[PDB]
């Protein structure tokens, strides 16, 4: 067994070290696989960082993982970062190969493939579930913040780049001119799923709406995949397989 | 470079480009070159290609070693997707500026919402200098000149970097005290209820404060500066002016086309009828990218890239002046390494065996004719 | 002794292989890596694509047998010290999983996602793709399972019995892997576009949600790290 | 038959549904074209038919007529821009590989709810 | 006894039967049963139809009323030699089901296929669904009812409580002549054309499906047969 | 339209690329009868090499 | 133009122009192949007898 309460102690710091970092990179690979191949053609442009696809996208496909790696930390540990270790992960890993690759290999500029930031949403959906420890409280309350809080959040970050250029005759954003100098050969502009008006488009609506929508589909995600993360934490075992 | 991988009766029917031009072969850093020419998108538009109703003018490149300062259709700068029109001839410009030195296959290419990428003929473009001298400035309405290769960097980090460090906090906050095993055994052994406690709660209801506020707050501040913002500029733009071409003077009917395989040669037997009011020669064939010339007609001048460019590449069995009026039918062979090279000669693998390109007839005077040719291409093998 | 150095070479192997591949892929991306069908691409990449894919079958193999016959016959007559010895190691090959699983599933994923917007596809085997789909990939796959046997082999928790769990956190992973099916098929097919969030790519993410078995495979290992060894301190 | 051989050796050696469901169905799938090859092959030698290339079976087609059965209809290979080299047979058998696996593994547990046998004491 | 000679006639009625019909239909396929509107179509097509639905009708009202009529009300005091002989004739009825599926839902279902494949469907009551859908389709529901029904009410095995996989057998199957309706809505309405893969048709395949259900009927009627005369022999 | 004769009269020739003529009403028959009747005998072999 | 511009109850009033179909037609509508000459007003206030 173990010699005494002092080596015990140590045995069981250790195995925190190593179990926190196989839970993150597992995390790490499977969430970042889930979040480029679901949202990372907006994730990967800032003039695909819009108003109404990348706003309603983004955090409805976003909230799956930390909403069961949620239902498995704070149930049988209590421990209120599931959404923040899964946001952080995808973060890391995110601006690894921004970085590395979309910079590094590629020489795309950082200011034009940053990602998108998710730590507020994170933060939200954490602490409404440490606080009122109601997994229905967290997926209706805590799920609509982590939507609604998406875009301002961003905000700081992709506001400098909406400032209105006139380059050459036609109106566009600096994001916009970052996205025709810099030459995608694989993605052309028509690819871009972004916020192009319609005649139902009411007045300046197009962010708050899509925020909305966004809130709403995460509560429904947060709930299907609460249950989805239950299924995933079994511990049975099978006679064949 | 995509190119010699796409199928053969695609590549020859979809778009032909012709009267391409470079401005400049060898560049420094931050130095222009320009792209010119005309594509006709033709009639026979395969079925599995959507109708090039949203296209968008690209540049075939590894990576921004350019920046497209400007790209042109007809005359009108197309930052965005455009309408083409099936049988029509545009004519195009596209402005580069050099960025990353080295060696580069520059391809105009033209992206189609439905079909994928049609790559043009590709020209081997020199850079000098070094990366860090690249400036990309660009003036703003609100009158500040920025570089687009470092704006809002800054900002980027910052603003990441602080959320991620939020975060770390929280996740270290709760990782000082033991994390896994003790705190499983605890809640699996009776009610925890131990291990969350204040201050716990109240750290969660701070944390959850000032990220809010924080939010609202860093939001505020940047509507406070850049007070003026306008969204993506995006949609597809209609009404593409098209090339006024003259009608051709020239009628040919292909009258069987043949390639061997194996073979580096495609045959065919035209019936020309010379209309108008002057001799007129066969002085070239464009299938693919690849311009077969029949030297004694005509030479290329304007730097055509030379793996593209059969120069006596094209033999017509009779390439004696046309006369007006007359009509007579001629053997036409297009022989060259490139219909291997570049994989013409794989259309024996694609499901539709038919192939489209341009003729060029030349006069005495040097005045030219286009007259587009399609046909079923049948192979042969003994 | 408890945990060793072998926690060390497992984060280091896969952190200086993967550099030296990422070097090669940054010298031979370009020149010699754009154009399938040139000579140079053959040299470079497909010759790479043979070798990986021979030495992988070779090293997979020559793991899981090995694994499979050193397997504890005895597992009844193994004390608490060797059985949090075998824990630990197993942790440690846990350890290594993940680390795969990273540099797999986020770094040469989204790499490709990089390659394949700046670049036309110009064939089903890539660069970016040689070093994704048929070298990290299968790498991870190989310690996941040599993960799993050893798990069922040493652990007397693990024995008498598959752990569902387990089970699905190394096959789902390695699902990604025939799911390249769909991907190419979906790319020449499908979609005539680069959208990375196409549906043709969902096949990667039903089968990398499989990943989130972790959670119920890691409360089985601290079950079996508290068998015998669980304390005294722990509860106490 | 060769897929089905395939299918039922690899599941009585290696009793595993999940073995079977993995590598017995990728089987499956990838030797269904090798297996109609010799078949359908000679359906497939070029004809110049009427000034047009044809295979054999598209003259087939064309010549018996089938009135409720138009050639757009057909939903066969047509060319893509994105179909690079000669890869359309292996990249569709692979794809139905892996969707077989995923098909297979479906299909047994809904053959076990069909294998069920329960009573009810009213419909 | 036992095994008797009344199998001889369900496969053979079957058989002379459909063989009759499938000469009918090659001699008054066209000509007569080309055109909807003309006169001989309707002696020799709706009349038919009209024919067969009352006919079916009075079977299936007579089969299923004499076998609940004669229903065995003393099914404890059976012996279980004449259990083996219940059971054996609940084999028999379960063979001509067989026979009358595979008639039903292969044969007259692809003959179909071919018909409205080679000429234009002209009315929702072509000769080829008058023989698919109106006659092989209600005789094999009037066979899978019967073999159900007898069951039922001769094994104690199967009596005592509707066994779930007999019913899916029985209704599934069933449940495709009500499908026609989306048959019939989803060429007229949807699909204008002669796709036989067409989603219209995945009522056919959904219902047809329930078919699998003979596994766990014919382990159910299995276990019947080994009740009392289950050996010895067998496990001996 | 009134046709008359014998369909066994039929004949459909054509002539392919390869320099060979053949008659598109048997062309092929044989092999495919003989390929799906062989993969047809091994699964039947099977099953009642087991039955 | 307007026929009138204060009407009794039951009387006609014609509203006549032209319309132009813009050439740079925006993407994001469909292009107009299935298009319904309307009225706007708040519910049936006039009924509209006839419109070419
Ligand atoms: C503290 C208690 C009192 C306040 C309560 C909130 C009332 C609304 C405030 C509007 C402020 C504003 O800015 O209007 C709304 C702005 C437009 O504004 P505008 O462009 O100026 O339009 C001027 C013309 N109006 C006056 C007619 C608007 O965007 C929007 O259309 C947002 C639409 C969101 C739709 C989805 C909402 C889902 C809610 C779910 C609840 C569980
Ligand atoms: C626990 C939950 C915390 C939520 C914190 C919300 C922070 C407030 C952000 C102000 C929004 C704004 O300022 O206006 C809306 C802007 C969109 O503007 P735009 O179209 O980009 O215009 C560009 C010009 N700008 C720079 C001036 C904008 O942002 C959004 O679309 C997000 C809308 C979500 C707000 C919903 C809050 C309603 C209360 C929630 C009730 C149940
Ligand atoms: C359970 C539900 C509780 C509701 C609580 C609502 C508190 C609102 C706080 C102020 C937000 C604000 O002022 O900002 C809202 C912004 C305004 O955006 P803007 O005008 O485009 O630009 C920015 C202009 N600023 C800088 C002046 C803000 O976004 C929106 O358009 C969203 C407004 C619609 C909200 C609909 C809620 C319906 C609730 C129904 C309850 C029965
Ligand atoms: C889970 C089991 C995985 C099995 C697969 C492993 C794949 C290994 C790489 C395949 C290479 C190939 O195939 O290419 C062979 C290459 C082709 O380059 P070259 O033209 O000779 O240029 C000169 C060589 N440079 C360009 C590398 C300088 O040359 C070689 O011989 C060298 C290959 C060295 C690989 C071993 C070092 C790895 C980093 C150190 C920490 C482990
Ligand atoms: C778990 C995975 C194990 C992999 C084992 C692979 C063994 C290959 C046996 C030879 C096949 C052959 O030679 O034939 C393959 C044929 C070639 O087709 P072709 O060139 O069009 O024409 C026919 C030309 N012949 C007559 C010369 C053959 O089909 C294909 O294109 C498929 C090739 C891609 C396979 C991708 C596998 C990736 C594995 C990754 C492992 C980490
Ligand atoms: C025995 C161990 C070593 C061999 C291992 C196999 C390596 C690949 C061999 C290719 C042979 C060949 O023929 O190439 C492949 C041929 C094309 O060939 P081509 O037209 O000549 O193209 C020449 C240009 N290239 C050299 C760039 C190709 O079709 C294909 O694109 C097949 C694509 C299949 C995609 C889906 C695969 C899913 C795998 C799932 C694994 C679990
Ligand atoms: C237990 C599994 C058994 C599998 C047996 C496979 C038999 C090999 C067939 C050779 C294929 C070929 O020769 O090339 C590919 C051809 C396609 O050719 P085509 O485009 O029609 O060209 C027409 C001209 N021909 C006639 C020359 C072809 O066939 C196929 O597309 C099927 C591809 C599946 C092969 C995958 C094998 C890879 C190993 C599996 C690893 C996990
Ligand atoms: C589960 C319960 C199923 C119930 C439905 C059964 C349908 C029976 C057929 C309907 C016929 C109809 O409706 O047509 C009536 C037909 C119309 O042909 P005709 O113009 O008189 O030409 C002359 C008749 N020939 C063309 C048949 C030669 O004539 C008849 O009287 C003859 C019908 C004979 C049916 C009985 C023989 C069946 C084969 C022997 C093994 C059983
Ligand atoms: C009818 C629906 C209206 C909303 C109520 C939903 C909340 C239900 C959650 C629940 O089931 O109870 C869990 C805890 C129990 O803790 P208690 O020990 O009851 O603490 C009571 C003292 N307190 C007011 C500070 C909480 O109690 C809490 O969850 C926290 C209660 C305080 C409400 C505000 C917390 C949420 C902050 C965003
Ligand atoms: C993509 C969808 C996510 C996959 C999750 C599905 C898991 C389904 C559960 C399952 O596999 O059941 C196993 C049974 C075999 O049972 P046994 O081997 O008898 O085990 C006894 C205990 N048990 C019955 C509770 C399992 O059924 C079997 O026949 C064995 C098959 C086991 C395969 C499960 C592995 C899944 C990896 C992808
Ligand atoms: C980690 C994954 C790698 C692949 C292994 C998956 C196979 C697992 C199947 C399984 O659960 O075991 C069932 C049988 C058990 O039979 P045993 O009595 O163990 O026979 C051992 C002797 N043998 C090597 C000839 C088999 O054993 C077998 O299934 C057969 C074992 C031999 C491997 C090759 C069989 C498959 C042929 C295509
Ligand atoms: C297309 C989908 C495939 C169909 C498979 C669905 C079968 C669903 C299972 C089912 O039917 O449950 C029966 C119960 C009635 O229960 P009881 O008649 O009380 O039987 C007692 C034992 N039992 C509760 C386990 C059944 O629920 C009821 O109320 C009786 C309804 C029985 C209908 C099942 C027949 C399905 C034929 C299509
Ligand atoms: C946790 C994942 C770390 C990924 C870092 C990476 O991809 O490194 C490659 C990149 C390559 O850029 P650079 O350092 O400038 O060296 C260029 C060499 N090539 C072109 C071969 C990559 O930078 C480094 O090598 C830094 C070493 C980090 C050690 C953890
Ligand atoms: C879980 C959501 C799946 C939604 C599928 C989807 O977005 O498909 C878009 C696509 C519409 O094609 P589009 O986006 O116009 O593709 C443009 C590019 N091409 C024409 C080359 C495919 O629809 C289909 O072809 C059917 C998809 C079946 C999913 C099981
Ligand atoms: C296991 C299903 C057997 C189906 C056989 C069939 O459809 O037979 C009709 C067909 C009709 O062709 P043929 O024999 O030439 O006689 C033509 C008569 N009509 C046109 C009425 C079908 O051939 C026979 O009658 C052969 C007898 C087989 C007995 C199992
Ligand atoms: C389980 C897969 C179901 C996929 C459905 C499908 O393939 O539908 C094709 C069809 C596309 O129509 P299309 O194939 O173009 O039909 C051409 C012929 N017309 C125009 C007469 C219908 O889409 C729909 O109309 C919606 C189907 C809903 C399924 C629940
Ligand atoms: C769509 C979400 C369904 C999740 C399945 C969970 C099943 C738990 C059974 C124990
Ligand atoms: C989609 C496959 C679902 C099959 C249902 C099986 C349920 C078994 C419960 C006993
Ligand atoms: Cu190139
Ligand atoms: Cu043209
Ligand atoms: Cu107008």
């Amino acid at each position: 067994a173990v010699r005494s309460h002092a080596e015990a102690v140590q045995v069981s710091r250790t195995i925190d070290w190593m179990a926190l970092f196989v839970v993150f990179f597992v995390i790490v690979g499977s969430y970042h696989i889930h979040a480029m191949l679901t949202m990372g053609d907006w994730d990967f442009w800032s003039d695909w960082k819009d108003r109404r696809l990348w706003v309603t996208v983004t955090p409805i496909v976003l909230v799956t993982f930390p909403a069961a790696v949620q239902s498995y930390l704070w149930e049988r540990y209590r421990l209120p970062w599931g959404a923040t270790v899964c946001v952080l992960g995808l973060l890391l890993g995110e601006w690894i190969n921004r970085y590395f690759n979309f910079w590094g290999w590629t020489y795309f500029p950082i200011n034009f493939v940053f990602p998108a930031s998710l730590v507020p949403g994170a933060i939200i959906l954490d602490t409404v579930l440490m606080l009122s420890g109601s997994y229905l409280f967290t997926a209706i309350v805590g799920a609509m913040g982590w939507g609604l809080i998406f875009y301002p959040g961003n905000w700081p970050i992709i506001a400098p780049l909406h400032v209105p250029v006139e380059y050459n005759g036609m109106l566009m954003s600096i994001a916009d001119i970052q996205g025709y100098n810099y030459v995608r050969t694989g993605t052309p502009e028509y690819i871009r799923m972004v916020e192009k008006g319609t005649l139902r488009t009411f007045g300046k609506d197009v962010a708050p709406v899509s925020a909305f929508f966004s809130a709403f589909m995460s509560i429904l995600i947060y709930f299907m995949w609460h249950f989805i993360g239950r299924w995933f934490s079994n511990e049975r075992f099978l006679q064949s397989t | 470079h995509g190119e010699k991988s796409q199928a053969a009766f695609m590549r020859m029917r979809t778009i032909h480009w012709y009267d391409l031009s470079w401005s400049k072969e060898k560049v420094k850093i931050n130095e222009t070159v320009e792209i010119k020419g005309k594509f006709h998108v033709f009639e026979g538009w395969p079925e599995t290609v959507d109708e090039p109703d949203v296209a968008f003018l690209n540049v075939g490149m590894p990576g921004p070693v350019f920046i497209r300062k400007e790209s042109y259709i007809g005359g009108q700068l197309v930052p965005r997707s455009v309408r083409l029109e099936i049988g029509k001839t545009y004519d195009f410009r596209v402005v580069l500026k050099a960025r990353r030195p080295g060696d580069w296959h520059v391809h105009t290419m033209m992206n189609v919402q439905g079909g994928g990428p049609i790559i043009g003929p590709g020209k081997w473009i020199t850079v000098e200098g070094s990366m860090s001298e690249f400036r990309n400035p660009v003036t703003t309405l609100t009158g500040q000149t920025v570089d687009l290769e470092n704006y809002n960097e800054g900002n980027t980090y910052f603003w990441h970097a602080f959320w991620f460090a939020i975060g770390v906090a929280w996740i270290g906050y709760w990782s000082r005290r033991p994390i896994f095993i003790p705190r499983l055994l605890m809640v699996d052994a009776g009610r925890a209820d131990e291990l969350v406690s204040a201050t716990d709660r109240k750290v969660a209801m701070g944390f959850l404060a000032a990220t809010i506020l924080i939010v609202v707050m860093a939001m505020s501040s940047a509507n406070s500066k850049y007070p003026i913002t306008i969204p993506l500029q995006a949609g597809t733009m209609r009404g593409m002016k098209p090339l006024e071409l003259p009608a051709p003077t020239v009628s040919v009917k292909v009258e069987d086309a043949t390639y061997r395989v194996p073979g580096r040669a495609m045959r065919m037997k035209l019936t020309i009828t010379n209309h108008g009011n002057s001799p007129i020669r066969l002085g070239e064939f464009y299938t693919a990218s690849v311009r077969f010339l029949d030297s004694d007609v005509y030479k290329d001048t304007t730097g055509y890239p030379e793996d593209l460019l059969a120069e006596d590449g094209l033999s017509v069995s009779d390439n004696s002046p046309l006369a007006p009026g007359e009509t007579r039918t001629v053997d036409v062979t297009a022989s060259d390494a490139a219909w291997e090279v570049y994989r013409l000669s794989d259309i024996i693998y694609d499901p539709d065996s038919r192939f489209a390109g341009l003729l060029f007839f030349f006069d005495a005077t040097g005045n030219r004719q286009v007259v587009q040719i399609d046909a079923p291409l049948i192979p042969s093998f003994m | 002794l408890l945990d060793k150095k072998w926690l060390t070479f497992a984060l280091a192997i896969y952190t200086v292989f993967y550099l030296w591949v990422r070097w090669y892929e940054g010298v031979y991306g370009w020149s010699a890596g754009l154009d399938s069908f040139a000579p140079e691409f053959e040299t470079y990449w497909m010759n790479f694509l043979y070798t990986e894919i021979v030495l992988e079958i070779v090293t997979a193999s020559i793991l899981w047998g090995y694994l499979w016959k050193t397997r504890d016959r005895n597992l009844a007559a193994l004390t608490p010290r060797e059985e949090l010895r075998r824990n630990f190691t197993h942790l440690v090959w846990l350890v290594a999983y993940a680390w795969a699983i990273y540099w797999g599933a986020s770094y040469f994923t989204e790499q490709d996602g990089t390659w394949h917007q700046t670049i036309v596809r110009d064939t089903d085997f890539t660069p970016s793709h040689i070093i994704e789909f048929y070298l990290s990939y299968p790498i991870y796959i190989i310690t996941g399972f040599a993960a799993f046997i050893y798990a069922k082999t040493r652990l007397p928790f693990f024995a008498k019995g598959i752990s569902l769990p387990y089970l699905v956190l190394v096959v789902g992973p390695f699902m990604i892997l025939p799911n390249v099916g769909l991907n190419e098929w979906g790319h020449t097919f499908w979609f005539m576009e680069e959208l990375f969030v196409a549906p043709l790519h969902y096949g990667f993410v039903i089968f990398g949600w499989l990943a989130l078995a972790v959670m119920g495979t890691l409360t089985q290992t601290f079950y079996s790290f508290a068998q015998g060894g669980l304390g005294q301190s722990l509860c106490e």
